[PDB]
């Protein structure tokens, strides 16, 4: 098939400033080439079609070009709409119809530091003979961060992450390491160490089990 | 305004079937070439088929071939997917769409121009399952400045989704976080709240937890460590 | 409508 590979994966922007997605295809589909807008969870827009040609209802900000296996969609004067995820589409060498992997959009911020929380298992858990132990980043930007848990001075979970804040438009991010109930009985100091561009120095949150 | 109305989606077994219909209207149906795309999770989109405007030309997308079957009832201006032998790898949000006409009506446009809402298809094993709530303790480890974190972690569910409150809705400072699937095959969400460390003797804070398809509902309180 | 160009033949 031919794969679509767009660039960058997220793009920080504030409304008024201009957006420059590039989209390349492994082999030509000469200027097939269409942009779409989506929301998660949401019915994807067309925006572009045959690299240059705006839809019906789409406005000027929104233009396209390239042709072959190099395009790139150009969104100037950006507006709170837009805010969203791109994808390109190519209908020049098909079956299959493919699809990039997408590009978002997200609103810029100023980078904030995480306030890292960290939750050993309650006692009804451990009743039921597992443990669950919950590191929390609250609020903190950019979105990339390196959660790491380590126990006994070992490095070792699973973790999902908030869509940008409504209000902040920081994220926020949940990490559960999950033991037997037994292991977690073997080991004494449970920590959640934190790199974020927002700390000068890496953060660990610690408990020791059985401490009061 | 087109619309495009899905359904047939659920959870299903794997070994076993669903047939997506897709309702249109708000264009000439027997006019438009018909397409069904798929998106997994935190995925990019996915082609699965199209078929022709009077259900006389089909094609598909390897993965689903011999499994899946696109077609179309054109006086009930439905179009359908069956999706046989359905597999964990199939699970994904699936849209149905309409392709723009082309000039001579020799082929397909490939210009995929209206989507539906799309239906969500689930392909498991687990058995439905409602899920355990266990309280994050505010505490020393939870606090800073004047502001303590505690919440609830709504673990080992199936299938998605459940909801989650506060105080039964009193309660700003709530990130109710995606859920999670776990190696198990379920679910696991954590919700947490923020509220002032003043409060944690005052108030009592309560997560109300529903997960419909189990008929599961939970108020549980959380309390400070101890 | 708009009208495209057919990219793949019946
Ligand atoms: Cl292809
Ligand atoms: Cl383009
Ligand atoms: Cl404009
Ligand atoms: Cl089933
Ligand atoms: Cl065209």
């Amino acid at each position: 098939e031919v794969v679509l590979t767009q660039s960058p994966a997220t793009l920080s922007l504030s409304p008024g400033e201009r957006a420059t997605i590039s989209c390349r295809a492994s082999q030509s589909v000469g200027g097939y080439l269409t942009w779409y807008q989506q929301k998660p969870g949401q019915a994807p827009r067309l925006l572009i079609y045959d690299a240059s040609n705006r839809a019906t209802g789409i406005p000027a900000r929104f233009s396209g070009s390239g042709s072959g296996t190099d395009f790139t969609l150009t969104i100037s004067g950006l507006e709170p709409e837009d805010f969203a995820i791109y994808y390109c589409q190519q209908r020049g060498n098909w079956p299959p119809i493919t699809f990039g992997q997408g590009t978002r959009l997200e609103i810029k911020r100023t980078v904030a530091a995480p306030s890292v929380f960290i939750f050993p298992p309650s006692d009804e858990q451990l009743k039921s003979g597992t443990a669950s132990v919950v590191c929390l980043l609250n609020n903190f930007y950019p979105r990339e961060a390196k959660v790491q848990w380590k126990v006994d001075n070992a490095l070792q979970s699973q973790e999902s992450v908030t869509e940008q804040d409504s209000k902040d438009s920081t994220y926020s991010l949940s990490s559960t390491l999950t033991l037997s109930k037994a292991d977690y009985e073997k080991h004494k100091v449970y920590a959640c160490e934190v790199t974020h561009q927002g700390l000068s120095s890496p953060v660990t949150k610690s408990f020791n089990r059985g401490e009061c | 305004q087109v619309q495009l109305v899905e359904s047939g989606g659920g959870v299903v077994q794997p070994g076993r079937s669903l047939r997506l219909s897709c309702a249109a209207s708000g264009f000439t149906f027997s006019n438009h070439g018909m397409h069904w795309v798929r998106q997994a999770p935190g995925k990019r989109l996915e082609w699965v088929a199209v078929i022709s405007y009077d259900g006389r030309h089909e094609h598909y997308a390897d993965l689903v071939k011999g499994r899946f079957t696109i077609s179309r009832d054109n006086s009930k201006n439905t179009l359908y997917l069956q999706m046989n032998s359905l597999r964990a790898e199939d699970r994904a949000l699936y849209f149905c769409a309409r392709e723009g006409l082309s000039r001579d009506n020799s082929g397909f446009t490939g210009l995929i121009d209206y989507w539906g809402q799309g239906t969500m298809v689930t392909v498991s094993s687990a058995s439905t399952k409602g899920p355990s709530v266990f309280p994050l303790a505010p505490s020393s480890k939870s606090t800073s400045g004047g502001t303590a974190a505690l919440g609830c972690l709504v673990k080992d569910y199936f299938p998605e989704p459940v909801t989650v409150s506060w105080n039964s809705g009193a309660l700003s400072g709530v990130h109710t976080f995606p859920a999670v699937l776990q190696s198990s095959g379920l679910y696991s969400l954590s919700s947490v709240v923020t509220v002032p460390s003043s409060s944690l003797g005052t108030q009592t804070y309560i997560c109300n937890v529903n997960h419909k398809p189990s008929n599961t509902k939970v108020d549980k309180k959380v309390e400070p460590k101890s | 409508e708009t009208i495209y160009n057919t990219t793949l033949k019946y």
